């Protein structure tokens, strides 16, 4: 009745926020819904589909409005959970993000269109669209990549744009008279971002032969340089994403940590024959016989000091490095000991002898 | 000895309520609830099972009183305390610091409490400065 | 005739199934026959080489059907060899496998159509195309690329999308009265799509300036983006196979340490001057001189270490860093062993001295 | 008056050259203003907003020139700072560079056309944004690349070229006289450039079955090899600009190291106790008790340590390696080293015994 | 005379054959050569510009086969230098490799046309520039790369090709009747590879909007799949270049290591005080004071160190991995030795006691 | 000794059925076979031209005493050993099971029989607990 | 000893203008400053903070007396100062060069003076051969 | 000792046509010219101007006893004649073959003459079996 209920409130929270494997799922299927929605529209503006569109559209859409405003509301009433949200004021507190304002704003307009509106609609949908992520991840991570790799991305701009309007400005010249795409310095600006990009729609394309040769030479150059970016960003992704998985494997790592520093302190402060253990002994009896006490601290360690090591995988060369390498500078300073006693058994030699 | 087996005895009358020599990993999971903390069924088959030498999915009497008897120098974990303090220690100078573990600890994992930590600051920090070496900690606490 | 019958069934099921080396070129020739009766259907077609096509058609489809029947036949027939499938309902269990069981439905619609027709003809090649793998491995390694790389491609897929609809909105508001191209929504996103995928069919572009302006801008950003999960994808198939590759090395490795023990063992138990060795020595006589023995099991031994030092290459930074780090704690016990026995020393020198 | 106004040259200097961070900003703004100015004279070529582009771009080129005019000005006014350029004399050296002879000749191009024009002014466009670089990074990075790859690179452009030609000439072939568009074999090559490209424009493509299907075979093979290039080329920005933070991060490596050598060379002529530490004593003196100069000087070590500490980290595998095996190969000479001494320890065994 | 003529052999040798640096100029400038021959033939094709072209090119493909003539001829006079191709019967056995047999097929062939036509010139051209390489570098490199990544390539082609023949069926089916383009399904699939290769020529494109779907679902994936197989070549080119790279170093390192064994024993073998090292001494009196052979001797010894230990760049982190390791495996043997040293010490230790 | 070269000399006598002085690789692919095996030549070929010393292509009886005396502890294949058993520990824990090892065994490489791994139990579980640890194995085997 | 802790007194009464018993950031700014240098606040901070024990901002008494006696040995910073030295051998010969050594250093970080470098290569040159052992250098240093 | 110093002079007068002391580069190329030797200036230039200790450009006389006296053990190059060794044992057993390092060397950089390396041998193969493992190769060269 209460416990339940906070627990199905952190449950509805989990699965309203950031969502994992099924909760991941009920996002994908509402997802799914607002995508059809979109389908739909898209659909309906069609003329000759207009009616069957609207038809199956109208349920569709209604749907989803509901769907949505269901979905507020569990996402404010679950908002109260967390500490720093606790309370209806730490609630209405929660919704200053940037993501609530705009969350917020789309629910405001979305009233004001139900209560020249197809422009309006559609603004909605592609902001409605963009308020899937609520992270920020996606973009997040395309901005680091881009910040990461500003020397390959700003040279392969940089390169690419001098070829662009070098190569452009050359077959203006080369076709200014005899083609009609090129008539202005504009028109041969288009044909070669069109080209470079290798999008070549086929509106624009030199005609005479010096404008094909500079045409050749150039577009060799500039779709390779166009292509960099694309490339450039791949890799960077992928870099980044690992580089996130290695912090979380880390963190990972920190948490069994204090589990097994906790539980090594348990089992120092809980041996049965020692004593001035009162802090740990009265710990264990207000959680709640002695020896039994001893026993389950004593497996907690074990279990504790497996987990640790568990966690204590490599996942990469530099993390073992770093491992190994604590463990040679310690055998360094045993080997120093070991030299420092060798120098004392020599000096007490003289001694014997 | 023979008086350290009765209390061996006595520990595992209290443990198997069944009386069939083996602490089974339903009452193991009872009497744990009995003794004042709330553990997951899973865990507890997940966390006996490695422990049982024999694999039987419960602890005969042997395995518990060897396990008893299990000295922290037998398990040479130093090197595992000794890590774990490490990944506390970002800086890498060695020494960690005590408000720091302090907070870090009330927050981590299984929640110390606050006398815990007190003690663990009282055996720990005899040089009473806060900052803390663990190569310390490890090589008191394995002797 | 009995033993000789059980290799080449054992043979004819290595070539009929997962073939290796000259198994995979029998295995490239079949595919090449069913690759060129597609060819020829394809050809059959046109209505201008239809004549000549159908009559080179069909001595290659029966060709075909033959193979087709008879590789069956042979497929079934040495079922029975492993132990799972071993006798003809081992056999008939064998055919309750997902591919047994798309290769069966092929073969009843085969039947079917040769006991309008053009259509499911098609359909039924592109299904016995589908049936060329047998093993998943293609299938299993896009989706375990894909599955590895959710989130890189999943910021891709959000991005680029995002992208196409904001593109194709706006340059359809820029030319949606201007350009008979784009008097539809749906008409801009076709557009879109064409325009960032780079195919650029030139059905639909935009010509106002407005429009270009914003076609130029989006098309940067949207070609890059959809040119993103191509490279996410070549790297991911990279780094599974090499992690395939370092998984069958280290079994590899698995397969001679098993040998590398049991050579040592024998040779431990089957020490000329040593007794109570009956388990090895009698071991020898039922595979059939016991100074014979002894020499071909150090022998034994001696090949089985060679055979294991091969398999421990490294392969790897990582795999050596491992190999040499349990040496490195082997050495730290060693270093520790001798502080202690160092203390011996100390504590024993009061006693002489 | 004096220190201040060489202060603020030293920071103009810094934004006017190698700018970092807001001085990258400053750039960023005059490189907006640049290419807003290019932009609108590109708008002015059309004959439609001729009229109000030219009105609005009038200004901006105004503003333009006089930017580029005290630009240049502070350029050889804070030149003087650098001892190899002090003086006015050496003021006029730097010029010498040769971007200080490419932004010299801009300007009198555009000196001489202010005192038929719009190509001079075009070209004037392209010289200027070639200008924007002042560093050579790009060109150097991409040159590295190129040369760094040159193998690659070298076998992509030749298997690609020999695709392009041998695909061109069979489609030449194939539809010489049956199709329009490959009425001459440098039609034909066109079309395979513009095929393998991607670019595929749509002017010329194959229409006999004999060519399109060596059109699709080549074009296969050809696309692939000419999007290699691209590929190439972004995993060689990757590794260079990898390669160049790595010598970064070792030069500030290098110069702390330097810190903490003077800081404990320092400490060692410092000590209180000692003597015949005149130099370093009289130094603390003229910089500016003894015991105050012994606190302060081990303050200095110890925050050097700090520094040099901060500076060692991994940073990569091959770091760290090297960096334990130094101490590898120290540890090395002290086990040498206890081996001797034991060797000494046995040889006196004797004498004892 | 003699000794001259042998070294100016060996050095057109060198450049004729495996150029480097300089060596590679001169090539570059005969491939200029021939490049600019094909370029002025290609233009001598077009009507317009025959006569000119024809002109300038007459004068330049007579330069061409006059210089093809003498390279060809110290091609075969500098065979000779070679000890297997010694003599001028070694030299006549040099030309049965299959680059010398292109090459004298090419040389017939030529000639044959020398003593319609153009057809067999531009096919003569192909094959000349194929006779660029020499050898076999780039096809090797091509196919190592290919049968490398064999897995993930095969499994791109598999994937792409099934995602073309469905979408090419699924989108006739869409538009058989509808759209004029789609009339034959290999219409259809003509479409569908130019549509999945991102060429989009224009000439075929769906209409209807279940073909416009359906080319949009599987345009996605094929373009995918398509763009995959470019990547993986490149990342398999960089790859192989690298590990080529690696295999150089090494076998530079080979060699000095047999100098420094070679001078390291000399040095042994030269001691003045030593004896019984005739072989060394009468070795420096033939190659010609035994102070001043010891000198020598040790100043070889000195350089070849300092070379063997340049050699020994770390150039990989598993280089310095082996490397070091080899020491690791060093010290654990004198640990070892350390640990049976001092049970001596506790077995003599009862003895003194 | 003496007495070892007289059972040498048996040992060939049994071998070389040519008279030779030299145990052919045809002569030893034959004799192998009369032992109650069927290796390949191929097999017995690169087994053996590394075991040759001179690489004669056969042992000539000096390398074959030699090898013969050729104890277990010059090989110092203890590394060998251990790791062969370490890459069957995937926990890492410095034991290995024996259920498992039998089980392993029994499926792996030269199938042993039952009794083989009876007896290494039997000599290599003298604690009796299954879990075995592998560097004991080792260096009770080297020595 | 208590001539040391008196001097130790007259030390931070050159610091410790207020006589707070601490040597504040700002405070030990502005005598730093009077010392003949011109360092920044940002810079005293945080080469302070981690030198405090406590974290208080400041130095009280104990940890300034514990700091002035506490000597090279413990820091054991041999390590960091062979390779400080060691990143300057770019042969890695294990010798650097001490023309080298005098323009490297008058050039980089707290550029030296001339009689600094001359009593440096004084103390170190003991050999007076300009090519120097960066070890020998640490291990006299720590001595 | 004295007289080792003295045979110094004779090397020198020698080797110093000159006279001053010094041995140029220039004089060191025409003498080994002089003594059945062909090197290059560029070689004879980079390997002296390392082997000079103050960088002069030639070898003063106490460079030149200091570096004859200079022995091999001081060198401590046993790690370098190993690894020279070891990159050319490809199975890395630890032994390398001699007809093998006949062949290799006789072919390999500073081709050695036959009678060198059958003193290599007789020196090295002194259990004349050929498999010379190079370990116990360097280790008897730097004693
Ligand atoms: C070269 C190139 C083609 N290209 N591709 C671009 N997109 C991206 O890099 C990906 C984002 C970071 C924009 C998301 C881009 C941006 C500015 C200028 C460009 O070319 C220009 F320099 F000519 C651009
Ligand atoms: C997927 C894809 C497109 N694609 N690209 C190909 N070229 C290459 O891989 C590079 C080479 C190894 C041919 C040099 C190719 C070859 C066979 C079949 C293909 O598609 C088909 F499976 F549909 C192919």
């Amino acid at each position: 009745r209460n416990a339940f209920y906070r627990k199905l409130q952190n449950f509805l929270y989990n699965v309203l926020e950031r969502p994992r494997g099924w909760a991941f799922i009920y996002h994908a299927y509402v997802f799914l819904l607002v995508f059809s929605c979109l389908v739909l529209s898209v659909f309906s503006t069609i003329k000759e589909y207009e009616k069957s569109s609207e038809g199956a559209l109208y349920i569709l859409e209604i749907v989803t409005i509901v769907v949505f405003g269901v979905e507020y509301f569990v996402r404010i009433w679950a908002a109260g959970c967390c500490c720093r949200y606790r309370g209806w004021r730490g609630r209405l507190k929660f919704a200053r993000k940037p993501f609530c304002v705009i969350d917020i704003m789309v629910l405001i307009a979305s009233i004001a269109v139900l209560a020249s509106a197809l422009r309006s609609l559609r603004f909605l949908q592609i902001l409605r669209m963009i308020r899937m992520d609520r992270r920020g991840g996606t973009w997040k991570l395309l901005g680091s990549v881009v910040y990461a790799h500003s020397k390959e991305l700003v040279t392969a701009w940089y390169i690419g744009f001098l070829c662009l309007i070098l190569a452009s400005f050359l077959v203006y010249l080369a076709e200014k008279g005899e083609n009609d795409h090129f008539d202005t310095y504009a028109d041969a600006l288009w044909w070669g971002l069109i080209t470079l990009t290798t999008i070549g729609y086929g509106d624009k394309y030199p005609q005479t032969w010096n404008g094909r040769l500079l045409a050749a030479t150039f577009t060799l150059i500039g779709v390779s340089f166009f292509a960099l970016p694309a490339g450039i960003l791949g890799s960077g992704f992928a870099l980044k994403v690992q580089e996130q998985h290695r912090q979380k494997h880390f963190e990972k790592r920190r948490n069994p940590a204090a589990g097994l520093i906790q539980s090594a302190w348990r089992f120092y402060a809980t041996n049965l024959s020692r004593t001035d253990l009162h802090s740990t002994w009265q710990y264990y009896e207000r959680t709640v016989l002695k020896v039994s006490i001893r026993a389950v601290c004593v497996m907690r360690f074990l279990v504790s000091k497996r987990k640790f090591k568990e966690s204590l995988r490599p996942y990469d060369v530099m993390d073992v490095i770093e491992q190994y390498s604590a463990g040679h500078l310690d055998m360094l300073s045993r080997i120093k000991s070991l030299q420092s006693r060798v120098d004392q058994i020599v000096g007490r030699g003289p001694a014997i002898t | 000895t023979e008086e350290q087996i009765a209390e061996f005895k006595e520990a595992f009358s209290l443990f198997d309520k069944d009386g069939d020599g083996t602490i089974t990993t339903k009452e193991l999971g009872t009497v744990m609830r009995s003794l004042g903390q709330n553990p997951t069924e899973a865990e507890l088959q997940d966390m006996i099972n490695e422990v049982d030498a024999d694999g039987n999915g419960t602890i005969d009497f042997p395995e518990f009183l060897t396990m008893m008897a299990r000295k922290m120098k037998d398990t040479d974990s130093e090197e595992e305390i000794r890590e774990a303090f490490r990944v506390f220690d970002k800086d890498g100078n060695g020494y960690i610091s005590a408000a720091e573990l302090r907070h870090v600890m009330t927050n981590l994992g299984e929640k110390l409490t606050d006398e815990e930590v007190d003690e663990m600051i009282r055996e720990a920090d005899i040089d009473g400065d806060g900052q803390v070496n663990y190569e310390e900690f490890v090589q008191m606490m394995t002797a």
